[PDB]
Parts: C-alpha cells; structure tokens; sequence
C-alpha cells in the first residue's frame, strides 16, 4: 500500500515568492517560493498518485507584512485553497496569543489540526473545546491513517500562550494516544509536529506503533543526493531511525520559507509496518510555473497591503538620522533604533531556545538609504521605512567567534576615508576606535553583552569566546568586504523580513525616542 | 476485553437523590473521555453529561445543569453521576459511553440501567365503556370496546363475556401516562344485527389491586 | 436550545439505496460540528456507525457511507440487507462540552408485506364525563412499516397538549399497532364542534372526526 | 434663577481616598479623595439645593491599579452610582485605543459624554455613532441647560485614538454649535472639557453665547481667599474673564486627583445671562465620611484587584538585581528597569505637551526594596513587584535648574559608604564620581539628554540651564535629605501609581532585558 | 429585523390622562437609544414633540410630558384637548446610522359616544368562482372610535396573505367605516367547511361567518 | 425663518431612475444633520436615508441599501435622494427632516412630496353581484350589493336601478390592491319582502375607460 506524503514546515508566511536566500523576490525569472508555485505541484502529483496526504508542521504563523496585516486569516483561507489534510501547531502560532490563533485560524480554518501535548484548563478549555485536536483518523483511499499532533515544551518561551495553557513532555502525551489508534485497528501511524529534528529522532525511538515522523521547528534540510540549491543537507532524506522495538521509522523535514515541498513515497504491509520509504524534497525552482487562478486570489488580498503602507504605524518625538553623512561614519540613532527593533523582536518571537537571550546587534550604514522627519506630524508609515530599508533583506541570526567578530569591527574603519558604508551601527555592544593607529589595530575597547553571564553587564570580548548575534543577510553573506563572516560563522539561521520588524516594533512602542547614547566613541 | 457495566436499576420518588456507577474494563481508561446519555422509553436519546481525560474539564446538559453532578475514578476504572432533584422527566434509561480523544467521538456504549421515578401507587382501573360508532366498519359490522384507565402494577387481563368471545377482539398496549400510570383499550369488531339480539360485557382483572370490574356497553 | 433535526422514519426494499439526512434548526451542519452517526437496535445498546461525517469506525460495513447533503449531515446505506432494520441517530458537538442527539430515524426493510393503518377513533364515554376526566381514545391497527405520525385537531386549530401515544407494536398477524390516547376537560370537548385524530402513514394521511 | 454646578476633573482612577499627596492612603484619620467620601458630601447638596449639576472634564481614565484592570468598567458602574448629569474626554481617555474606551465606558456608561472638536470618519465613524455627542441640552427644574463639549487638539500626542479620529480646534467647532443651541431658545450655555485652563479662558474670550466655562487637563487649582491645603491656587475661583463681546464668563478647575469637588452658585436672568458667580472647590477631607453602601461596592470590586496580584504580567530573561548591598552601592539594572518604566510610562500617556520630550529620571536605592528571581519560568506578577516599592508613592515630574540637579547628585554621596538610601539609580544621565575628592565635589562627568537638540545625545549639564525630569515623590518632597529639590524646584505635578506603572511597562513590552550599562561610574 | 412595537390605536376622555408606550421586540429600551415621540395629523407634516425621552420641544405643551415604563419607552399626555386628536409615532436610534419608527399609535379624544361596530360580510359571487377568481368583501358601518382590528378564520385557522383592509372613513353620519378583502382560489373556497371575519373595536369582538 | 421644501416626485413605472431634492432656508444649512423619511399612504412611518454635518457619513436602512444613494450640497443648501431600481413599496410620501446633532432629535419636517411608482394602464373593472341571503340585516329587511374588482381610475360612479334609488345604499371606500388596480363594494339595504317581488340592478360608470356595466342581482 503506496502512500505519497507532501509535506512543508515553518513557512513563516511567505506566501508571495522569494529569493534563494529567502528575502524579497528580484529577478522575476530565477525567483523560488510561493503559494501559488506550491499549488501547481501539489495539483500535479494528485491528479497522478492515488494515495497523497499534505501535511503542515506549524510555524505558518510569523514572517512577512502578509501576516503583520491579515494576522492568521490569510494563513486559513489560502491553507483550505491548498486543500491540506492536516496541520501540527508552532513555536510562532501563539505570537497573537490564544485567541490571535483560535479566532483567525482554528475557526476559520476548513481542515483538522493536532497537537495532543497541548492542554487547556479553566474557561478556555471550554471555549477551544475541539478546534485543538490530540490525533486524526484521515481516511485515504479504502484505508485509513492516524496521523498524532505534537508541538514544543519550549513554546512558552518562544510565544505568548497564556498562562491556562500547558505544554506536557511530548513522548509523555502521545504514547497513550497512539496506543488507542491501534486499539482501534489503526496499523498506520504518522507522527507530525514543531519540536525539532532533535526530539522527532526521540519520538521514532521511544513511541511504539509510530510508524513515519514528520517535523520541524529546526530548519534542518534533508537531502539524498546532491542539494539543487545552497541548502547544506545535514543527512539523507529520509533519515532512518532505529526504534527500541527495533522498526526503521523515516524522519523528514523540509528546509523552510515554503522552498522545498516535501516528497515521501512509503509502501505498507497488511498489518502497518513500513517495509520501503524512498524521495527527496521537490525544490520550488522558477521552471514550475506559478498557478494563475491563486496568484490571482493573491493580488486582490496584495491590495489591503499597499493600504497599510501608508498608514500611521506609530509615532516619533526626535529626527530618526539616516542620511549618509551620519550613519556611514559615527553613531546615529536610527541604527541605534533598528537595532533594537531587531534584539527586542527576537526576544517574544525567538524561533528556537538557541537565540532567546540574543542581546547583540551589527548593522552597516549601507544598509541605511534615508531619515525620516517628525516636524510634519511626528507621523511614520510602512513607505517611511522602504525609504530607510529598500534591500527587502531579513535580519538572519549568526554564532560567532569573538576573533572573527574583532576582525570584521577593524574591517569597520580599515578604509575609513569616504562613503564606504561598512561602518558598524551597533547594538549590545560598546566599541571604542583610536583613528591614530594602525589600520586593523584600532579597535581600543570593544565590551559585548555575556547574557549567559547571571546579570548582563558589558564585559571585553574575548576572541576565543563565541557569541550568538542578530545582523542582516547582507551581512552574513559578506557584503561590504566582510568575508571574515561568511567564511569564520559557526552557525546561520534566516530570520523575519527586514522592514517587518521595524513596523512591528513601532507598532507595539506607540512613541520612540531614540538617542546617540555612547555605543561608539574616538579619543 | 473491552465492556462498560452500569448500576443504578432501581425506583424511587421525586426529589431523592441518586448515585450511579460505570464499570469500566479492558483499555487504557485514564485516556479515554467518559458522558452519560440517557433514553426515555420509546423516545430517542438524550445528551447528559461529560468527564474528559485529565478532570480539569466536566459539562452537563442545560436540562441537567447543576441538578446533576458528574465524577470520574481513574483510581478504581469506574465512572459516577450524583443525581440529586429528581422528576418523570428523569425516568428514561441511562448509559455510559467512552469517547476517544477524536471528535471528542463515541466508539463503545453499555449495556444500558434503568431510571424510574414516581410516586408509583399500586393502583386500581378506573373502566369505562365505549360508544359504538359505527365509522370504522363498513361491511354490516360496527367496532365497540371499553377503556382500562388510571392502573399501576402490569399487567391486566381482559376478556369479553367472561372470556367466551375471543373472535374479532384486538387488546392493545398500555401507554405510560406522563404520570407513571398506565391506560390501554381493547376493541372488538361485531355485527349492527346483534345490537337488540347480543349482550356484550367486558371483564377486566388485575390480580395486583384485585379490582375485577365487569362493565357492559351499549349505543 | 438548538433541535438536530432528522427524518423521522425511513422505509428500504432489501440491496436498495437510502439516505439519512441530519438537519440543524439555526444554522448549516458542516465538517466542524463533527458529525455521527449510530445504529440502536430497540432496547439495545447503540453500536457505532460513523464518526467525522465520512471515517467508518472499526469492522464497520462500506456499504455504509456518510456525507454532507447542503444544509444537513448525511448517512447512505448503499446495498441494504434485511440485517439493517433498526433506529439511527445522528448528533454533532457545537463545543464548550455541548453534545446534542437527533430524534432517530427507524429504518425498515422487510419484503413488502406493506399495508396502510386502520384508524377507529373514540369519543370519552357516556359515563366518563360524569367522573368529569375526558380522554379521546384514537386505535391503530393493521400496517407495516409500522411508522406512523399521529396528530391531533379541532376545527382546523392544533392541539399539543395532554397527547399520548404507544410505541408501535407487531400484532399477532407481523403487522404493527398502536394507540394514541388525548386526555381533556368536559369544557374543552363540548367548547370545540368536532375532535380529529390524523394518522400519516408513508405519506398516506387517514383521519377520523368525533363531537358530541 | 440659582443654579448650584457640582464639577471635578483629572480624577487620573483614584476610586478609594488617597493622602494630600495622591499616593496610597497610609493615616486612616487624616486620608482624602474617594468616590465614596464624594458621594456622601455630593448627596448632602442635593438634598440642600433645587438646581444642581454634576460634571467632568475627563482624564478620568489613567492612574490606578483600579483602572489597569477594569480598564473603563469601574469609571462606568460608580460614575451611574455617583449619577453624574455630563462628562468630556480626556487625554488620558484613549491610552486604550478607541476601544478601550468604545466598549468598556461609551457602552457601559449611562449619562450623556460630549467632544464637538473629535470628528470619526471612515468605519469608526458607523460603530461610534452617537455614544459620544458633540452637545447635550440637560433640563433642569423648570428651564433648560445647554452643555458643550470640546478636547485637546493635542490629545493625538498624549494618547492611541486611531487614526480614525480626527481633532478639531475648539474655537472653531464650538462656536458653530453654541450658535445652534441658541437657534433652538437655549439661552443658558456651559463649556464644558479638557484643552487646560490656557483655552478655557480663549473659549470664554473668543464664543459668543457660552455663559459659564468649566475644564481640566492642566490640574490648575482656583481658590479665593485661603487655601484649605498645600494647593497653591493661581486665581480666585470663579476666574472673570473679559470677552470680545464684552461679558463677564466664569472659568473653573478643582486640583486634580479627586481631592477637591468644583461648586459655583451661578444666578441666570430670565434670558441666560450670569448676574451673580460667587462659590469656591470644597476639599473633601476627613470630616466627611464615606458613605457606607459605596464602601461595600467598592470591596465587592476589590476581589478581582487581589487576583490580578498573582497573575503573571510578563517574563524577564535575567537577575532583576533589588538587593540593598546592590541598588544602594552601584548602577543596578532594577534601576535602570524602573527610571525607563517611569520614562517610557510617560511618553505614551503624557498629562501635558510640557511632559512630552522628558528622557531624564533619577530614583533613590532606598525605593528599591527587593529583587526578583527568575530561572521560575521567568515569570514576574504584581506581588513581586509590592515588595520592590511598598512604599505606594508616585512617580513625579518636575523642572529643576542645573544648579540645583548636580546639588543633588553631590547628596547622592555627600557621606557614602553607609547610605541609608540616598544613592540616585539614573535614567537618561551619565555620572562619574571621584570618591577621592571633597564630600560635596565628587561628581567630575555630567552628561544629560538634551530635550530637544535636534536629535537627543548625552550633553554636558550646564547650570544655567533648566532640565524637566521625572523622580519619586519621596523625592520631591526632599526625602533622604534632598531638601535641595523641594525648594529649588520650580514646577511639581504629582504622576501616576508607582507600581501601577512598571506593571504597565512589563505587561505593555511582555519580555525584560534591563542590562547595567554604564550610566554611573568610578574611578 | 427588529420591529419596535407601539399600541396601534387609544381612546381618552377630554381632560382625562392617557399614555402610549414603545418597546423593542427584541431587548428592553433604555435611554441610551434616545426615545423621541412625534404628533401627525394624518397627512399633514409630522410636528416633533419631545426628544430625549424627557426633553420638551420650544413651544409643545406642558400636558405631554415623555418618560421611561420598565421594558419600554413612554409619552403620558397629561390633561387631553380636542387638539391632541392625533396618530403618534416613537423612534429610537441603534447606532451606525440606523434608525427605526414604531407602527403609530392613533390617539381618539371625546367627539360622539362609543358606537360598536356594524359587519356584513359577502361570499365570493355565483360569477366570480367561473373567473377562476375568488373573494371575500367583509364591510363594516357606524363605530366609534375609527379603530378596528380584521382577523379572518378558514375554520379555526388563522390566514394574514391576500388580505386587503381600507383605512378607517369617517361616514355621511361623523361614525367611521372600512371595507376588508380576501382574495382567495376557487379549490381554498371549497376545500375548507367556513369562512370568517372577526372585526374587535375596543374589545368588542364581531364575527360573521360564510360557507358554500 | 426656517423652511424645508421638497421637490416633485410625480409618477414613474418600475425601475426608472428618479432624483428627490429638499431645498432647505434660514439656517446654517452647514451644521445639521439631515434625513429622508417615508410614509405609505394609510401605513406607519419608515426611516429611509442621513446625511450628518461633518461629510465622510451617509447611512442607508436595509430595505433600500444601495438601492438609493444620498448627497448633500452645502454649496447650494439642498438635500438629494438618487432613487434607481424603483418598485411599487417605494410608493409613499417622502420627507425630508432635519436633525440636531445632540440629543439626535428629528427637529423640523418637509411638507414632503409623494412617489408612485406602477404599471399604470387604464383598466376596466370587473363587476360581479352580492348574494343577497337574509343574515347581514334583522328580521325584516337583508343587505345585497355589487362587487368592482380591479379597476385603474381612482374614480367610478355607482347608482341603482338606473339612480331611481338612494335610499339604504351605503358605497365603501376603494382598496388599493397590492397590484396597484382599485376595487370597491357598494351595499344597499332593503325588505324581505321585494327579493321575489322587486328588481335590483347596480350600474357602473367608469368615464375613463368609458365601461358602463349594468348588473342585476338576485338570490339563490
Ligand atoms: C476639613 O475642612 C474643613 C473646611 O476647611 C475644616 O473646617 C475649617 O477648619 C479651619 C481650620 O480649623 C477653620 O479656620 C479657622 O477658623 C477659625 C474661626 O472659625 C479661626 O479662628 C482660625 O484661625 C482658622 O482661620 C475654618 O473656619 C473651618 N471651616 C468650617 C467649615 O468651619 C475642618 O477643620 C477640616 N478638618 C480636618 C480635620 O482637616
Ligand atoms: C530546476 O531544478 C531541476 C531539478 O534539479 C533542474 O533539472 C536538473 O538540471 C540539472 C542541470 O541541468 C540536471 O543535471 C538534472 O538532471 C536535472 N534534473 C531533472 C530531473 O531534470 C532544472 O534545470 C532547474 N531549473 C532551473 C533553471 O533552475
């Protein structure tokens, strides 16, 4: 019995096409992504294959201004155009909180979703009765599959689920549940939900009757053969696991930002055991064309975007700098903001525990292309930031040594002299150059922030030491000379698109003040 | 394997309070939900209440709501409902049924006990006659009978010229009035032609009063 | 409260199609309100049928088969066996622990032994009124499927109160009989001209009139 | 044609009776304020005088814990207790949004609430329709009354109201509808509202047919003749006012925090013109009791405060540090938390434009009383914070010349070592202290933010100049030794509830990462 | 939708007290839906009377004087003249632009003495039935006030489509009279036993009742 | 001093497009708000349309939503109502009213001005006789007439036996039909005792189709 599984993860809302690099779609031709792209092959394989299921992980919930505006109804009404069968919950669902989840999405959404780890008590367990299911019992063709929800422990500190929700240790909550499955003669068994690859492998192990798992929350990338696109595969797909009862059970994962659709042909016996288990992510290359009745559906909602571009996010008390002159040779306050911005997003909406304490920020004046002005009415808009950040980059999540990170802060000023804008705007960090010395031997006093450290105070960077921090793609893949990154960082994670983050940090500030306060300094 | 008991079985007058037990075996019964739903005589089935997995979570019926009290014992497999303020309308047999943590679902049900509440007298028939229309009959005949009303304890016997007319006779069943008392008819098909000529008497016994009335019937 | 609406009875020839709807007094029945569907032989515990409108429970038959019609659940019994004659009821969970069953539908499939009712209707008795009850005895006899809907008049005017009825009940001869009895005041039977009893039996309405 | 006009304003949520200074009620006998104490004295009138009239002028939203968790609703169900005839908006009445005010007060809220100079447009416009009107015509015995309505075109500045709401310029949209009211044989016109006594006294001057003026928003104190406490009046109450027209227009204005009840005779003619304005504010003291059947409702209603206590407010991710041998020594991070609370606090919800651009404040170890642990799901509840700041003081603004601020500072360790308390936690100043020096000249860097330079960095404080900052009101008042400040100060208005404003700031930014930066060093 | 409900026609004595309420099917009235009561001479410009529930309009008089009763808003019209003989409408205001009038209260002072009402009531024709039309004339002649309430029966049934009912006449005599049709089908002419028309002016129910 | 007037809604036949103006007079025309109301000829009161002072809002009842469309020019003090999609419930005099905007009062009223709205065709009527059966009058007389059914002038005359008989008739008002076609009974008191022995024909003139029917009526 032949079942193809199609099945995505942590597509963070980006339901428009990227770019490889998972930022704003430019060359229209080599673009990758989309849920239009998405529709056109799932629509191919199920008019050819008998047996398909398409699953969803979670993490659908934070990522561009699609969801900053639509805030989970677009994620609903596109998921039940996709016609998907089933959906595990995520670390970034709960980031509207209970009810920013309950009332877009597990009302209005026209197809089961799981997660058995998850219990409500007091009057929300009323109130959500049967929107949250524990497992489903999803008939295809003349047989049937269970298919058992999970999601992380570590939501709590990833989101804002209120306190009436509990999240019970994941192999705890779905054994019990599995177990019923085969006590009503169900043999096969998929696994589904947003733990990390690290805990899926700790599922196959430990869970008797599991027969596949799939996850995510980890953008781990699973590939047999050679990876058709930057994506550094970290074991084959799919990734057997031997069970204490002693099963091969395939764990699989797509990489991410709808990329990577994924593609599991496994064959059954008569009594539910997987005896074959063979396919590889089905890339989202430009060659599949984007289906037009959809990409359609998108610009009717793409208008009630461009509405929200012009109007009042929130609202300045001080002249935000930006201009070249400024942040492209000393410390401006407009960095200083967006730097901010960038560490305080991170902190309610982290995507794993890895990142929840990330109090460091760089970001180089030519990233910076305008300041905005408060005499009008203090007013800013969306439009005012695509003034300030037109890349359409994202603000991705490096681990570094603090050798490498000395490097790149003396490749800061090197060629100092005109416009050149390497120049660091920092954040978490107090640095001090002596323009008198030698040009990589200038940087005098450069104190970080060791928040692995019991109250976080600004002690010297050590250059063995590795420090996790928060910066722009342009910057992780060496714009401005900076090689030494890309080359030297220990780990890249891509993150949340570069203006969103401003706009939603203004949002939830009302008023900003932000100063020139002594980050960086000459002598 | 797998089977839900019920006890409970027993009568009793309004207002007293009632406890009822579900005996459960053969699964995993710390998983599984637990509801009551009861089913009135003849009528269809009715929602009671609900125990989920963990206790957090109990609901009742707005007919039930806090009249009736429901309890789980995972301690001891078995499954309660305090059933205090008691009424006719609570007369109906009541079932315990598992649900799967699916649809909140309900895959197994029990064998099913017995409510009956009501002030339950053991009680003689009121008899009546009944005037013979001929509006049923067509072929030279007309159908008369007489009225059993107002009885407790099931059953009574019915005959027709004590019981030396069983030809054309159609006895029925008794109806349960709203008031925990029985009623029935028995009817009997005879020709116009016997109405000067025949004398019919229905006789009705009914051993558990020993009331034994004999009432004839005339146009 | 909210009423599940379903047919009341249904009647099938034997490897005959039949369909069940299931019906929601306010509102359309969808996918979310997770439809269900149980078969109760009388005065039997209800086995399970179908759970999440579509998805057959263990060892269920595939001839069994449920949907959605527009506003209502739905259930086809497609190939029909003489084993399928019982009562089925439907019954959604609208959340906050709110279960609500349907009224049953009572399914027959027998082999055509199939005769409409014969209706002899009572007036209270010459000597009744004189204990001043009054009671409309209103006597089923004689059909098959044995499903009937019995209502009660004046003049044109429903009446809704003091009506009892009997469960249908296999005579001696395999066809079914009921009684249905409605209790009164002299007052209101002498107030009114006449009293009707309307039997509907497969569509098949017979009355009877009764006045003093 | 006597008319008694019962009237308060800024009432800032101080539902239960408050001490002279409107911190926490501390010697039962002595206490003052209450709506409890206002009833009882408000019933005395009415059972005295025939025509009598109950108004506000708004900012009665922002203060208390009371109104950070009834948000609106206990300002509805006690101002219908108290049965107020009219009341304006403030603001302060949009620091929840539109619907913050929309739901919980305009629904709720059984007498007539008017602004003319707030016009709705787009979809606000349908919902809001009527629940605040622009005018409000009030028979009272035999003749009728006309009541006007109008709000700070600033309110924009100090509040969240959408951008669906637009604020016109009093004058102008007043004097088109006082003109109406006279078009339908009302002679007898009051204003009534919160722009600050500035614009009262330019409606008073530049409206043809208003006859008395009633406002707020500048907490301004009229008295003639004695003041019956510390209030410092500015004007004889009523204050004449010379209109263009050439009449004589009666302005007023109790003090603020529902400490003083407004109450004016006015005698009208037959044709609505003030012949006679004579009346000065009661001050509700103790020899008023409180009436007994408000008290209860008023402890009904307490319950719900308690369980608000121990629910969780937000997470911190590191050592709030709140230890004597801490806070009281050097730069603690549970300082700088507080002081940027206390800022930030008042930029949202600013009770003047004066208060807009305040980035400085000061804080005595001696208020910080205890840390907070985390590691416990990082979890913070009000509770937590009560043993922080027992005290239940305020957070104060007041203007100070440099002179007196590096005075001060210089009392920060004027004896140190010991320092029962007087060690000053800074936010937006940098200090260095040389311990070696003179007791009394010790401070050798003081770097403040300039107010409005442009863009705001840290200046070095000249003496001359005049510096607007916010501070507890154990301070102002010259507590651990400071009589520096109670005297050189030159303008001092009391604040919001000191733990009602860090629990704000912690609910409002949901993750905490106060880090010790630098803002105080040695040498 | 909701229908705001006001009495559909009051008596007073001259000099004497009368008061008309206004209630919402659907909920209780408060203040907060700003009553507001109007006088209409039948076909002249409706003269607004008190807004606010309370508040007088310049120049009504003293003697109506609007208020509050419970459930529904309230217009006691203390001290009747011959110049508050008027048909009166109350208003209230849901918010989002939305506002909707009551049925009309018709208000009669004193003129004549309180005459009953006179009903003759027609079959369909002999001629009218081969037309394939067929309809019921209901007259009615000399009462006082011009108030009446036209119920029609199909035997104890009551019917509310197809009818038509003139306004109320003042006659040659200063009584008022109105006509009422019912158009109906030859089948629902025969199908049911009697027809009637039920006049009721000022509790003083007329019926009269036809059959083929 | 201050006015409102209406301006001519006269006759048009379904679906038609037609504008209504409400030129308002002594006062700040720029302040109020300002309504359309209907009336029914015979029925209640209906609230159609506003337009408030500030301009963004113009609200519609569900019974005409989008249907109707309001506008306000202040530039030349006079209301507008844009009526498309005409049928015969539209039929009604319309109002325009202005408001305060406080205690949202309906200060002062149009004279209005009337909108009918039908299939305008000039018909004939059918006329068919009243069986004279005794038990309408007491003892000694019975009551017998003449039904006119479905008829297009207001106006018909009415006599009998050629007006050679005024005594005991009593003619009724017109019902206007749902179809917007009249018809109307004519009632005539007399004796028992002349059903047998005198003859009773009613006589129908309706000059503006020209029809005159002249129907006997017997008993049965
Ligand atoms: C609560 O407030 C009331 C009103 O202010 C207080 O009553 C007032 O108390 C003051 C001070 O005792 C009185 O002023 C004094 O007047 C006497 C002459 O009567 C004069 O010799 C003193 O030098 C001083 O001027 C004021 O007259 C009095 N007013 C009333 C209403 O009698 C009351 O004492 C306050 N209670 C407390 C405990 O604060
Ligand atoms: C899109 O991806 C497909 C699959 O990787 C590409 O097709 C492959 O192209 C390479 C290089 O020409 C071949 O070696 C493989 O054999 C091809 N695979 C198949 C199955 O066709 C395709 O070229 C890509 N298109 C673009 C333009 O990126």
């Amino acid at each position: 019995w032949e079942l193809t599984i199609l099945h995505t993860n942590d597509v963070h809302s980006r339901l428009e096409q990227t770019s490889e690099d998972s930022s704003k779609c430019v060359n229209a031709s080599r673009c990758m992504g989309g849920v239009a792209r998405l529709f056109t092959k799932v629509q191919q394989i199920r008019r050819a294959e008998p047996n398909v299921l398409l699953l969803d992980a979670g993490d659908q919930y934070q990522g561009t201004i699609w969801f900053t505006v639509y805030k989970g109804a677009e994620v609903a009404h596109f998921m039940n155009a996709l016609r998907y069968d089933a959906m595990a919950l995520g670390n970034h669902e709960f980031d509207n909180g209970v009810e920013g989840l309950i009332e877009p999405l597990l009302k209005e959404a026209k197809f089961p979703i799981l997660s058995a780890n998850i219990k409500a008590k007091g009057p929300l367990a009323s109130q959500i009765s049967g929107l949250y299911l524990p497992y489903k019992v999803l008939p295809v063709g003349d047989e049937v599959v269970g298919i058992v929800g999970y999601t992380s422990k570590e939501t709590p500190f990833l989101s804002n689920p209120g306190t009436n929700l509990v999240f019970e240790d994941e192999i705890t909550a779905l054994q019990p549940e599995v177990d019923k499955l085969k006590t009503l003669n169900v043999n096969k068994i998929i696994a589904l939900g947003h733990s990390g690859f690290e805990m899926d492998k700790l599922i196959a192990q430990k869970v008797r009757g599991v027969d596949v798992v799939v996850g995510g929350h980890s953008n781990t990338f699973l590939y047999t053969g050679n990876p058709p696109s930057k994506e550094v595969p970290a074991g084959k797909y799919p990734f057997i696991v031997t069970s204490d009862d002693g099963r091969k059970v395939p764990v699989v994962q797509a990489y991410a930002f709808g990329k990577y659709l994924g593609y599991l042909k496994i064959e059954f016996d008569e009594r539910g055991n997987v005896i074959s288990s063979h396919g590889n992510p089905i890339l989202l290359n430009s060659s599949i064309p984007e289906d037009p009745s959809i990409k359609a559906d998108i610009n009717k909602w793409r208008i009630k975007l461009d509405n929200y571009s012009t109007q009042e996010l929130g609202k300045t008390i001080v002249y935000l700098d930006g201009s070249s002159q400024s942040c492209r040779f000393r410390e401006c306050n407009m960095g200083n903001l967006i730097c901010d911005a960038m560490i305080n997003n991170n902190l309610r909406h982290a995507d794993e525990m890895f990142w929840n304490h990330v109090s460091m920020c760089i970001l180089n004046g030519g990233g910076i292309r305008s300041p905005i002005d408060e005499r009008n009415n203090g007013t800013i808009t969306w439009e005012n930031l695509a003034a300030v950040l037109p890349f359409g980059g994202t603000f991705d999540l490096v681990q570094l040594k603090g050798s490498t990170l000395k490097k790149a802060f003396e490749h800061s000023v090197h060629r100092y002299g005109q416009s050149t804008g390497e120049f660091l705007q920092v954040g978490g960090i107090h640095v001090v150059y002596d323009l008198s010395r030698k040009p990589g031997d200038r940087v005098v006093k450069l104190d970080v922030l060791c928040t692995k450290c019991r109250v976080p105070s600004y002690d010297p960077l050590k250059m063995d030491e590795v420090y996790k921090v928060i910066l722009p793609n342009f910057l992780a893949n060496g714009g401005d000379g900076f090689q030494m990154i890309k080359d030297e960082l220990l780990r890249h994670d891509s993150g949340d698109q570069d203006i969103n983050v401003v706009s939603t940090y203004i949002s939830k500030m009302k008023v900003i003040y932000p100063a020139v306060e002594g980050r960086i300094k000459f002598s | 394997q797998v089977q839900l008991v019920e006890s409970g079985g027993g009568v009793v007058q309004p207002g007293r309070s009632l406890r009822l037990s579900c005996a459960a075996s053969g699964f995993t019964f710390s998983s599984y939900g637990m509801h009551w739903v009861r089913q009135a005589p003849g009528k269809g089935l009715e929602w009671v209440a609900v125990f989920w997995y963990d206790g957090s979570n109990k609901y009742y019926a707005d007919s039930v709501k806090g009249r009736f009290t429901i309890s789980r014992d995972n301690s001891k497999n078995t499954l309660y409902l305090q059933m205090n303020s008691l009424s006719a309308e609570d007369t109906a047999v009541y079932y315990c049924a598992r649900a799967p943590n699916w649809d909140d679902a309900f895959d197994i049900w029990g064998q099913g006990t017995m409510v009956t509440v009501s002030s339950a007298s053991t009680k003689g028939p009121s008899v009546f006659p009944l005037a013979p229309s001929s509006k049923s009959t067509s072929g030279g005949t007309a159908a008369l009978g007489c009225l059993v009303k107002d009885y407790f304890p099931e059953p009574v016997t019915v005959s027709w010229n004590s019981g030396a007319l069983t030809s054309g006779v159609h006895t029925f069943p008794a109806v349960l009035q709203s008031s925990g008392l029985y009623s029935l008819s028995s009817v009997v098909t005879v020709p116009s032609s016997s109405l000067g000529t025949q004398t019919y008497i229905c006789n009705v016994n009914h051993k558990p009063s020993n009331t034994k009335v004999d009432k004839k019937v005339e146009p | 409260q909210t009423v599940v609406t379903q047919e009341p009875s249904f009647s099938v020839s034997p490897g005959g199609t039949v369909t069940l709807t299931c019906g929601l007094s306010s509102g359309s029945v969808s996918t979310s309100y997770y439809p269900n569907w149980y078969q109760q032989t009388p005065g039997q515990a209800p086995r399970t049928l179908i759970y999440s409108t579509n998805t057959r429970s263990s060892g269920v038959p595939d001839r069994f088969s449920g949907s959605i019609l527009g506003n209502k659940a739905a259930l086809t019994i497609t190939g029909a066996q003489a084993d399928d004659e019982s009562d089925y009821y439907c019954v959604l969970f609208m959340g906050s622990g709110i279960w609500v069953f349907g009224g049953g539908t009572k399914l027959t499939v027998l082999g055509q032994p199939k005769a409409a009712p014969s209706v002899t209707l009572f007036p209270p008795s010459s000597e009744e009124l004189q204990a001043n009850k009054a009671t409309l005895v209103c006597l089923i006899s004689d059909f098959y499927p044995g499903a009937v809907t019995v209502a009660w008049k004046a003049d044109s005017s429903p009446v809704k109160a003091g009506v009892e009825t009997t469960t249908p009940s296999k005579q001696s001869n395999n066809k079914y009989a009921a009684s249905s009895y409605l209790s009164l005041t002299p007052e209101q039977w002498k107030s009114h001209r006449s009293y009707s009893c309307q039997v509907t039996h497969e569509g098949s309405t017979v009355e009877k009139t009764v006045a003093p």
